[PDB]
């Protein structure tokens, strides 16, 4: 009989695909705003 | 052991669907061009996907070299393989360029829809221009064409500059596997409208060797009864007649002595079967309660320019407003939800499955000929079966909803002649998916009379026969004749193998001596052990008599029967039949049957005046009832149309069960071709 | 061309040997062994023969080798050597050679 | 709430089998032989047979397949070297 | 009963397309190169091609959607979400709803948000939800046997039926019975709650389903035993030393 | 989700309000200077757990108009667990640390 | 083990040696001593093989 604590580390991923705004199209950006040098 | 050459003919279609520009919409034409009157000018429909650098009279500039002579000499397009249809932009917004390019087919090449359009390559880089011989060599016929805007011409912009460029070529257009759903024009000259014709893939069709190589060797028939006999006997040892379906025999027996679901490669043992869902429609309906939405590639379609505004304090009154200087003057925003589209998913999937798996196999009396297309007249060939019209409205998501049922039209059509037949797919793929197969097989002996003999040392002649017909020895999913389409076969090498045993000498001598004595003869019986009679029935008749004159009845064991569809039932006795055209799965030899559900009654009598078993054994006085339609007062069972009496008789004679109350018979005592396993009431 | 068996590249005799050493079957004509005698790790459960056809490069005089980066099917509706945004234009394909019809 | 008046229909499918009626006094299988067959009214007799079928109509020529299970047995005897003789036999209905 | 979440396999986006296979195009006109007189190349409008043509620039316009995630979400919503207890719902908007919490309508008109269960719940873990444990999993349209039984009668509403019932009492489910003359009388039920069954567990008396018998009959068989042997067995089976013993299976209090 | 920053010894927000009207009417007459769109702006701890960039326009890192074209793609799943029957936990067949009963 | 980065675990490991797997032992007092690995590679298994 054994007891302990285990850490798989960071690189453990058990699910195909993702779970964040999945339905959104794979290129659509987010509402943002950026600087550009004046012409 | 046999080897040789086989060619299946043109009508072999292993894979469903097609594989040439699968994703393209089923109606959009590709780049092309055609001609009109006043005056015969040329209209061109195409699109330039690929950007470039600059243009000049010699062509499109697509790169430069520093180490060149003319400053940095411009590299141009080697029309052979230049801007390829497989290149484009690199993002959704992708600010527009100045100069583009593309390819286009010339008017001389016949138009075809994109979906299923193939042209073989011609040079090593994927070029497809039709090479033409000029001056003792090969050369290409690419022609460059130039274009500019419309309003371009309308104003003083007379400095008209070449803004668009195309390369025109010719290809050998082929559509190996699809026909045309709709074709507005009777002619074949590319009109304007001819940019609408849509395609449809040919129905799949598997073709292979039958189960257990049935039909390869002659058998029940004087055709040429083979001979096994002593080397100098000059008198045969094998006698066969013409009413002993040796084959149905070896068949069922395999069944029994083991299991059939597992396939075995060597003998092509793969029992023909039909998916349960094809035969009976479990129309549970679809499953959808949420909308499904496609979206713009940026997820925002419209956009209204706008302007930054800063609030300057209106003291003592309404606040004033000015224009910001920090932001750019023009920005793009949106109002409201992003524009999108709605669609049901599950319903589409279910509809596709229903149409593809059931509709096309309907009885042909409910299909009408197409329009503006040629077609054959022989109602059997592959062509005539692949170019009919079937009303998809006949079967759709709104048929027999929420019921366990089979479309009454289908139930008198061979369910095994299909395309989901797992065994058929297995056998067809084993030989491979080509069209010219050099093949190699081993064939087992099947005659019961010697399939388990224990021969003793000596010399013997063993001589046998094989058929060459392609109608029988092969199997087709669609059942179309193959004499017309002409699949061919030629055996080359045939060799025999035998496997001895390494038994110690004196032991073998003792056994052989002990076995030569007459009181140790061998005995055998065939597992089937029956006769074989067949009786014609004219169409749309009801009842049939059979009468056999007075004779003995020693040890008679009993009767069994079923029904068959002429057409597909080789006659037998003879070694060949010119009349056999069909080529479905032969019920008479494989063991498949589907007609049983179409009986009303049967009565038995000895010498025309004594019933049997008679003496008031059953509920009915003198006749076996199988199913009385509705009027039946008290004689149904298991919510079916079958009588109790017939059900009881079948249960008894199949498992010796019933006198002690019914219950599901145990597994091993009920094999694949049992009774209870295949008893579906609806 | 003497000894291939079971429609594969394996000779008959090796098949005989394996069948014997697994189940003492073969001097009575081959047939499917009974289920309980054959378990997960046994031989016959894990026997998969396969075959296919490919375009001969000597008879078909028109044949020409084509590298990957020039082949194009379903052009104008997919990426280019990378699962990126769709690109290209519509056009007839150039691969693969048909084996039917 | 607003369905209509209706009627019902029933049927069944029993593919992949044959309809078999055994020649037994009580229909039960109790051996390769059978009592009625062994009795034959003691085989100094003979009889003539009539059977009548009635089935639903179709729209194609068809065949009725009937088979009688009988005995078909072969005896093999190979007395001398490289010689084999056999005797077939079967009943009833045979030759 | 238990959710094996994995996400899905959706690594290639899927695009839909316009029926013409090309977005929009801009009429253009053909030209040709009048040979450059040493200097600038001259350009002259052609006559061979018509004044108008259709050509497109850049990729065709194509809206897009994912596939696998939508299927999985639909399945999750329609097989699990609807079956939560009532205490995680609310009445809908501006529609009169049922007032009895047992009948069909109150089981239908209620609305449950997707947010409780979506494609992102318990990401990748064989596990079952907490509220669902204490709710029966048999009362569920996903059932196989219940579906088979429902289909067996048929899809109608007004159905004539005709069945047989086996005797189940242990003490006579296998007894024999020598010759004689005895009486068998029994009583059958008629409430729709008991005999019938609903996949949702709504009341049926309120919804008016009913049933009525017309005629009822009893069957039975025998074994055509030869007379004398039956006589011998009947005589033998009466010596009280040969009584019969029976014991039900479960047997307990 | 706005970032909280400390000032005055307390943690507060940095939400700003910005206003927009139609440059669309950039030109015309006064008075008609009325806002129609209000935007609230913020800063948030953007963080991607399981995605990687399939496409990248330029080797730079700042936020240009081009950066809107970037495309992402999920990371392949990677399972990790204990072997079957806890193979390997206990030494065997090695003279170094043979067990003793 | 769930789908966490950190997991407390608590297991039982059988005895695999053949010389003692089915032995029937008799009354008395005995010394029973063994070893265990701590390497993270051998004990664990990864789907990808990293
Ligand atoms: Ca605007």
């Amino acid at each position: 009989d054994i007891r302990g604590v285990l850490d798989r580390g960071p690189t453990f991923k058990p699910y195909s695909g993702t779970a964040y705004n999945a339905l959104a199209p794979k290129g659509a950006p987010n509402s943002c705003e950026w600087d550009e040098d004046d012409t | 052991d046999i080897r040789g050459v086989l060619d299946r003919g043109p009508t072999f279609k292993p894979y469903s669907g097609t594989a040439y520009n699968a994703l393209a919409p089923k109606g959009a034409p590709n780049s092309c061009e055609w001609d009109e009157d006043d005056g015969k000018k040329t209209h061109v429909y195409a699109q330039a996907p690929f950007a470039g650098e600059a243009i000049n009279k010699n062509g499109l500039q697509i790169g430069t070299n520093g180490a060149a002579t003319e400053g940095n000499k411009e590299i141009y397009a080697d029309k052979t393989y230049q801007p390829e249809p497989q290149i484009g932009e690199s993002q959704w917004n992708e600010a527009e360029s100045s100069v583009a390019g593309g390819r286009v087919l010339k008017k001389t090449t016949p138009m075809k829809p994109c979906y299923g359009s193939y042209a073989r390559p011609t040079n090593s880089n994927g070029g497809q221009g039709v090479m033409v011989e000029q001056n003792g060599k090969l050369e290409s016929q690419v022609e460059m064409q130039f274009f500019s805007t419309s309003v371009n011409a309308m104003n003083e912009a007379n400095a008209i500059q070449p803004k668009l460029l195309l390369y025109s070529e010719d290809v050998n257009m082929e559509t190996p596997d699809t026909h045309l759903s709709y074709k507005p024009g009777k002619s074949d000259d590319n009109s304007k409208a001819m940019l609408g014709q849509q395609s449809m893939p040919n129905r799949p069709n598997y073709i292979a060797f039958r189960d257990n190589f049935i039909g390869l060797m002659y058998y029940n028939s004087t055709g040429n009864m083979g001979v096994l006999a002593g080397q100098a006997s000059q008198l045969n040892a094998v006698v066969d007649l013409q009413d002993r379906n040796t084959e149905l025999s070896y068949q069922l027996l395999l069944d029994s002595i083991g299991d059939r679901t597992r396939y075995f490669s060597m003998w092509n043992q793969a029992v023909d079967s039909y998916d349960p869902d094809v035969r009976i429609i479990e129309n549970h309906g679809t499953e959808d309660e949420l909308p499904n939405y496609c979206f713009p590639l940026g997820g925002i379609g419209v956009t209204d320019t706008y302007q930054a505004i800063k609030a300057t304090n209106g003291n003592g009154g309404a606040t004033t407003w000015a224009q910001d200087n920090t932001f750019a003057e023009r920005n793009e925003i949106g109002v409201g939800n992003n524009f999108a589209m709605e669609i049901n998913l599950n319903a589409n999937l279910w509809r596709n499955f229903l149409y593809s798996n059931i509709a096309l196999y309907l009885p042909d009396k409910l299909k009408y000929n197409p329009t503006n297309v040629e077609i054959s007249d022989n109602p059997n060939t592959y062509d005539y079966m692949n170019k009919r019209v079937v009303a998809p409205g006949l079967v759709d998501c709104y048929i027999n909803l929420g019921a366990r049922w089979s479309l009454d039209y289908m139930d008198n059509v061979n369910p095994f002649n299909h395309h989901r037949n797992a065994g058929l797919r297995y056998r067809s793929m084993l030989l491979g998916n080509g069209r010219y197969v050099p093949f190699h097989i081993q064939v087992p002996q099947k005659f019961f009379a010697i399939k388990n003999l224990l021969l003793l040392p000596g010399s013997y002649t063993y001589e046998w026969n094989f058929r060459k017909d392609v109608n029988m020895v092969l199997q087709s999913s669609l059942g179309n004749d193959l004499r017309v389409d002409g699949a061919s076969i030629k055996f080359d090498s045939i060799c025999l193998y035998a496997t001895f045993f390494p038994m110690a000498h004196n032991t073998a001598s003792t056994l052989e001596a002990m076995l030569r004595n007459d009181t140790n003869d061998q005995s055998f019986n065939d597992y089937l052990s029956a006769a074989n009679m067949l009786y014609p029935i004219p169409a749309n008749a009801t009842n049939v008599p059979i009468s056999i004159p007075s004779r003995n009845w020693a040890a008679f064991r009993g009767w069994a029967f079923t029904r068959l569809k002429t057409k597909e039932t080789p006659s037998l006795g003879s070694g060949y039949d010119p009349y056999y055209t069909y080529s479905g799965s032969i019920p008479y030899l494989d063991g498949t049957f589907y007609l049983n559900h179409t009986f009303k009654k049967v009565a038995i009598t000895f010498d025309s005046s004594v019933s049997w078993p008679g003496n008031d054994r059953l509920l009915t006085p003198n006749e076996f009832e199988i199913k009385r339609s509705v009027d039946g007062e008290g004689y149904n069972v298991a919510q079916c149309n079958m009588t109790k009496d017939w059900f009881l008789v079948q249960m008894l004679a199949n498992y010796n069960i019933g006198y002690q109350g019914f219950y599901i018979p145990e597994s091993y005592k009920d094999r694949m071709y049992s009774f209870f396993r295949n008893f579906q009431p609806m | 061309e003497g000894y291939n068996v079971a429609q594969c590249n394996m000779t008959k005799d090796w098949f005989l040997v394996q069948m014997l050493a697994n189940y003492n079957i073969g001097y009575q004509g081959f047939y499917i062994p009974e289920s309980y005698k054959d378990r997960m790790y046994s031989f016959f459960r894990n026997f998969q023969p396969m075959s296919r056809q490919v375009v001969d490069d000597t008879k078909y005089k028109d044949y020409q080798q084509v590298g990957i980066i020039h082949q194009h099917n379903n052009s104008g509706f997919v990426g280019y050597l990378a699962p990126t945004m769709r690109e290209g234009q519509a056009y007839p394909a150039n691969v693969p050679y048909p084996l039917i019809g | 709430k607003t369905a209509v008046d209706s009627i019902t229909q029933k049927k069944f499918l029993c593919d992949r089998t044959l309809w078999r009626i055994p020649f037994s006094s009580n229909f039960m299988s109790m051996g390769a032989l059978t009592d009625l067959g062994q009795n034959l009214l003691y085989a100094n007799s003979a009889h003539a047979l009539d059977m009548t079928f009635e089935v639903d109509p179709m729209d194609e020529p068809t065949l009725l397949y009937v088979l009688f299970e009988v005995f078909d047995v072969v005896r093999v005897h190979q007395p001398h070297r490289g010689v084999i003789e056999t005797v077939y036999l079967r009943t009833p209905f045979s030759a």
